[PDB]
């Protein structure tokens, strides 16, 4: 039975979806256990128009597993513990010299400028999580567990692996930004390299 | 030592070597061999050990008085395909017999299990069950 | 199998 | 059609719904006939 | 053009105008640090996006076995005859079939377009 | 796939077109309209070109080479070296300076190739932008003799003054963010 | 002079045991860490288990179940989940507070990737002139936290509901 | 002066320390005895405009290790110790980083293969049983 | 084993990496996990391929791919990757030589087989992702030999082009002289034949 390759980053463009470009990665825990969990990083299209919306233009969002609502990406990076804007961009953009990529990242940073606390970001992820959250303490611990295990398991599942997950998430974002800029071609689903 | 214009013979010699060593259905056989040899044992080892204790039995002082039972599975063993008759006498099961008698070609699966009892009596006993 | 205007 | 130097008599759109909103139901009868005849006769086939 | 991050809080600096002095100041929202802006340009958008791909090309691509190589076009910098030549290889490159030549040979790393 | 190049247009034919006609879909896959020219416009190719320009949607984004938002406290200062000459000429007899001058500046460069292809005029574009945004936008346009076509846009001088004693501290979008929103709206929906 | 051709060779010593364990403290270059202003510092294990692990089971635990009800209460809580984990400090991150509350605060996290095939040693000058090598017990990467006003979580939720903040964000921060 | 105070005297003295990445065979050779107070000699030879660092394995221990330097300007590193008396201290600031590489190229792969086999010993595999267990 | 070797061969780990240094270095992914970056990619790539061809540490199935334009090296040890064996070309000369086919010809009483060919480095298994980085020659003698220059950097050669066909299509005689749908139809009819 043919299946799409796991533990890889694939960027596709979906016309119907509100996201102009969507980058998905399906992660499995070295095939040892657990179902494969897919995490999507998507960029909203500039077609949506508003006084603030047109100014921000393209804004990156992430569909973390087991969280019902889309989460802004800068919030995910802050939830991992990288609070500073410069450090988040350091993980996302490997060379700060290029202006275009930084311009792409700017709107998403503006959207998440309300949240500057790691605990607050974790609470926000828990609150918008599909599973109900009774209190702030419970929501924070639940969202931390989701980030530790459910999201990007192949990078790590325990052992304080937040830095590795942050770098791989930033790689997904970097590839999405390159696709949006047009520097990298969008991946093809039919290639038999991808079809294990 | 280059092979010029003798290539039609040489290419089919190397192709023949490939097909002699590796059959046409080698993928299925190799994957199943990987399953049995490695994956079954790794699945047994990956499973967390079973931890069991009583629910404050006897309503005594209960200073961890309920015993703790720990089970850890290890060292999975597979026998050759075997068919047990109505008498219960084990016997090897040839494939054709399985086809004719509508039997299922299967092999027994055995696991070593280690059971530890911790009753807070200052002594822990780790009995081992072989080839369960 | 012929051309772009024909058939595949 | 309103733009100057565009013939109002002959200008035609392939969309039948636009023909209905602009020109009327009879015009759509004729336009739908024309479009169906184009799809049928492109291969050279003929239907009465 | 470029984005400047404040030293005090390591966050993005957003443009702000001081009405009293009519001086552009890049000030973080989170922290009070303010910096005068030398560039004096806030936002630049190139709709034509006529950006040369010569800068983007990596000199490492010369090592590729699959790339075609021409000895017809000599290198300008060092005169090495061999030069792998490849097209834009870029999405949103509009309609360009220009060949972006890359000089082979170790460490020359010269990229020219003819 | 097996139409011809003679059509020189995307055309839906065959089973999908049959389904579109049968189902009377509101949106055809390839809506098309055949325009027949009335008189001399049909005879002469140039007149037909004029009609084409009249019939094809054109926005500022199509004719704009690049846009840049600058901060210039003084219009006479002319932070950009190039605009010094024409800004000085315009401010020799300044118009709307009495109200005020907005410090933030939007500078738009229009590609000459696209401008001449659609036969647009700098004065025409200025008039259209002025009409679309009323007096909230003040536009300065170069002469066609200038090698680079430059349009300079600033926020309303009356709006910059706010013409209000209270002045309201709301300070919506300040002026730079408002200028960015204006740029996006102009590029998308100018309909020149 | 002798500096252009000097050859220095020193003995290497590796004591079997050291009273003080050796760790690595790594600061990011962009942080511009400076020790001249480090008059005082406080390094201690974190208490974030207050928020998410312990003393969070304070009120319900000491509510006052007794007798059969006590037995059932304890057993029910235990079997409900898998016994909540408490403080085990040695396996928790480190918090650094330089110059008390006034100065910057850093957080160190143990390097998750273990060095199963690598070891790290530190060479220090000593009066005897021989290098001494000490194994690296742990690696810590410290990242600072700005000593700026932090948005309250409730206020942050309220603000995020108005995701379309047409008004300037800087004024909003000033209001808080 | 408190329990949580960090003794920054090493930072004040600006004591310079060197960080080195060394392989497991070397560390395990050192750990074998680990109590003799000696494992080898570090020899540094400097020329007009080039410096080389090498380590010689002790003759008893064996029964050449060139060192490659790495730039430390991209990250600032310091060493701190947690005393058994709960008195944290700072030893110094890292001023140079180095890596130790094996001399043997191919025969060293033999020792690497032996290490791989040793690490694979705990790996357990399904065992074929000839006779069904009764 | 591959991760251990990579650590030996000067691969800086992501945790120890200064964020600025990543931009100029290639990223090494093993089974889809970004292990670290390497400052000099080509030397590492050549070493990995040598190890695989000698079957020392890297198994034959393990596939190394280097994307030169994107500065990424990807190593896949995953299962389910589909691979085909290809002859190896060094310079413009096939590595397979007359001595190898002489040993193979007397396959009986010489215990020389396909495994010996793989271990000798004459042939190699290449999956599709690695096929993207490989210059192949349909026929060795024709394409390797010097002619009007088309490619002088062939890295692999096909054993025989007729091996692209499957089991049922291989029984078709002169398949290249037929229309394609007819070969497809014969593939289905052959399954239903009597014998
Ligand atoms: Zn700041
Ligand atoms: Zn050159």
């Amino acid at each position: 039975q043919e299946k799409m390759a796991t533990n890889t980053v694939y960027v596709f463009a979906k016309k119907d979806s509100k996201y102009a470009y969507t980058g998905e990665c399906r992660s499995c825990l070295e095939n040892s256990s657990r179902p494969t969990s897919t995490i999507w990083v998507s960029m909203l299209a500039r077609g949506g128009q508003g006084a603030k919306k047109s100014a921000i233009g393209q804004r990156i969002v992430a569909t973390l597993p087991y969280i019902k609502q889309e989460v802004p990406i800068i919030i995910v990076f802050r939830a991992l513990g990288f609070v500073s804007d410069r450090d988040i961009l350091e993980h996302i953009i490997y060379d700060f010299e290029d202006p275009e990529m930084m311009e792409m990242v700017k709107p998403s940073l503006d959207e998440a400028f309300v949240i500057q606390e790691q605990n607050v970001a974790l609470n926000f992820i828990g609150s918008r999580g599909a599973k109900p959250g009774v209190t702030k303490e419970k929501r924070i611990k639940y969202a931390k567990e989701v980030l530790q295990k459910e999201m990007l398991p192949h990078v790590g599942v325990s052992d304080f692996c937040e830095t590795k997950k942050a770098y791989f998430l930033g790689y997904m974002v970097h590839r999405l930004l390159l696709a949006a800029l047009g520097r990298r071609e969008l991946d093809d689903r039919d290639h038999y390299g991808n079809k294990r | 030592e280059i092979t010029p214009d003798l290539w039609q013979e040489a290419c089919w010699i190397v192709i023949s070597s490939y097909f002699d060593e590796k059959g046409l259905v080698r993928q299925q056989l190799d994957s199943f061999d990987e399953f049995i040899q490695m994956s079954v044992q790794r699945i047994v080892e990956d499973a967390p050990p079973i931890d069991l204790q009583a629910e404050a039995q006897h309503a005594s002082g209960e200073v961890e008085e309920p015993p703790r039972y720990l089970l850890k599975f290890e060292q999975i063993y597979l026998s050759k395909p075997t068919h047990w008759e109505r008498d219960g006498a084990p016997s090897p099961m040839m494939p054709n017999e399985a086809r004719l008698r509508n039997l299922t070609y299967s092999a027994p699966l055995y696991v070593d299990i280690t059971k530890t009892v911790i009753k807070e009596g200052e002594e822990q006993l780790q009995t081992q069950h072989q080839k369960t | 199998i012929w051309g772009i205007g024909c058939n595949p | 059609l309103s733009e100057k130097d565009v013939d109002p008599v002959r200008t035609t759109s392939n969309d039948i719904v636009e023909i209905f909103t602009v020109l009327g139901i009879e015009a759509v009868r004729k336009a739908l006939e024309r479009e169906l005849y184009h799809v049928i006769s492109f291969d050279g086939s003929y239907v009465n | 053009v470029g984005i400047r991050f404040c030293q005090e809080c390591n966050n993005m600096l957003y443009p702000k105008e001081d009405k009293e002095n009519r001086i552009l100041l890049y000030a973080c929202r989170n922290c009070d640090y303010q910096q005068e802006a030398d560039n004096s340009c806030i936002y630049v958008n190139k709709i034509t996006h006529e950006v040369d791909e010569l800068t983007q090309i990596i000199a490492d691509v010369s090592q590729d076995p699959t790339l075609p190589r021409t000895e017809d076009h000599p290198c300008q910098k060092c005169g090495h005859k061999e030069a792998v030549f490849f097209q834009s290889h870029s999405a949103r490159a509009e309609d360009a079939m220009r060949l972006y030549y890359v000089c082979t040979a170790p460490h020359c790393g010269h990229r020219w377009t003819e | 796939f097996h139409y011809a190049g003679v059509s020189a247009k995307n055309v839906t034919l065959g089973v999908p077109r049959l389904k579109e006609l049968i189902n009377i879909s509101k949106k055809p896959k390839t809506p098309s309209l055949t325009v027949f020219l009335l008189g001399q416009s049909a005879r002469d190719a140039e007149r037909a070109k004029d009609i084409l320009c009249r019939l094809e949607h054109t926005t500022l984004r199509k004719v704009t080479a690049n846009t840049a938002i600058y901060y210039d406290p003084n219009p006479q200062s002319t932070v950009v070296a190039e605009d010094q000459e024409w800004v000085n000429v315009y401010y020799e007899m300044p118009d709307f300076d009495v109200a005020r001058i907005s410090p933030w500046l939007l500078r738009v460069e229009l590609d000459r190739k696209h401008m001449t292809d659609r036969k647009l005029t700098m004065e025409q574009i200025a008039e259209k932008i002025n009409a679309g945004f009323g007096d909230d936008l003040n536009c300065i346009f170069n002469d066609d003799n200038a090698e680079k076509l430059v349009l300079r846009i600033r926020i309303m001088n009356s709006d910059e003054n706010k013409m209000q004693e209270e002045e309201e501290v709301v300070d919506k979008m300040d002026d730079d963010v408002f200028l960015r929103c204006i740029e996006s709206n102009m590029l998308t929906d100018m309909t020149l | 002079g002798p500096s252009s051709q000097n050859v220095t060779e020193y003995v290497v010593r590796v004591p079997k045991n050291t009273t003080k364990k050796y760790n690595i403290m790594a600061f990011n270059a962009a942080d511009k860490v400076n020790f001249a202003t480090w008059n005082q510092a406080r390094l201690e294990r974190d208490l974030s288990n207050k928020k998410i692990y312990q003393e969070e089971e304070m009120p319900e635990s000491g509510a006052g179940s007794e007798f059969n009800r006590k037995l059932r209460e304890e057993a029910r809580r235990k079997k409900y989940g898998i016994v909540l984990k408490e403080f085990r400090p040695e396996d928790q991150p480190w918090l650094l507070r330089v110059n008390g509350k006034s100065g910057r605060k850093f957080k160190g996290i143990k390097k998750g990737g273990v060095t199963e095939n690598t070891s790290y040693y530190i060479f220090t000058q000593c009066p005897d002139g021989a290098f001494e090598a000490f194994p690296v017990h742990n690696w810590y990467n410290f990242t600072p936290l700005a000593r700026h006003r932090t948005l309250t979580a409730e206020e942050a939720e309220e603000e995020w509901e108005r995701r379309n903040k047409v008004l300037n964000h800087f004024s909003i921060m000033q209001q808080r | 002066a408190e329990r949580g105070e960090l003794d920054l005297t090493g930072a004040k003295q600006n004591t310079g320390v060197w960080l080195v990445k060394v392989p497991k065979y070397l560390s395990q050779q050192w750990a074998k005895a680990s109590g003799r107070g000696e494992v080898g000699k570090l020899r540094i030879a400097k020329t007009q405009g080039r410096t080389e660092v090498s380590f010689t394995l002790n003759e008893d221990l064996a029964n050449e290790h060139p060192f490659v330097l790495q730039s430390v300007g991209g990250q600032t590193l310091t060493v701190f110790t947690e005393s058994s008396s709960d008195k944290l201290s700072l030893e110094g600031i890292v001023v140079q980083r180095a890596e130790c590489r094996p001399a043997a190229s191919e025969n060293y792969m033999r020792l690497k293969r032996l290490q791989i086999e040793e690490s694979s010993k705990p790996v357990r595999l399904s065992q074929q049983l000839d006779k069904v267990v009764t | 084993p591959i991760l251990e070797f990579l650590e030996e061969w000067s691969m800086e780990n992501l945790e120890e990496i200064s964020p600025a240094a990543i931009a100029d270095a290639t990223k090494i992914f093993v089974n889809g996990c970004w292990v670290g970056i390497h400052k000099d990619p080509e030397q590492l790539m050549n070493t990995l391929r040598k190890l695989r061809r000698q079957m020392d540490i890297i198994v034959s199935e393990v596939s190394m791919i280097r994307d030169i334009r994107e500065r990424e090296i990807r190593i896949y040890t995953d299962a389910g990757r589909i691979c085909r064996p290809l002859l190896i070309v060094e310079k413009q000369k096939l590595l397979l030589k007359k001595r190898h086919i002489d040993q193979l010809k007397e396959r009986e009483y010489n215990n020389y087989s396909w495994q010996d060919l793989v271990a000798s480095g004459v042939v190699e298994y290449i999956d599709t992702l690695e096929e993207e980085t490989v210059m192949l020659a349909m026929t060795p003698d024709d394409l390797q030999e010097k002619e009007v220059a088309y490619c002088s950097t062939y890295t692999h050669c096909e054993i025989h082009p007729s091996m692209i066909l499957g089991v049922c299509a291989s029984i078709i005689p002169f398949p290249d002289h037929n229309q394609s749908p007819r070969n497809t139809y014969q593939s289905a009819m052959g399954k239903q034949a009597m014998g």
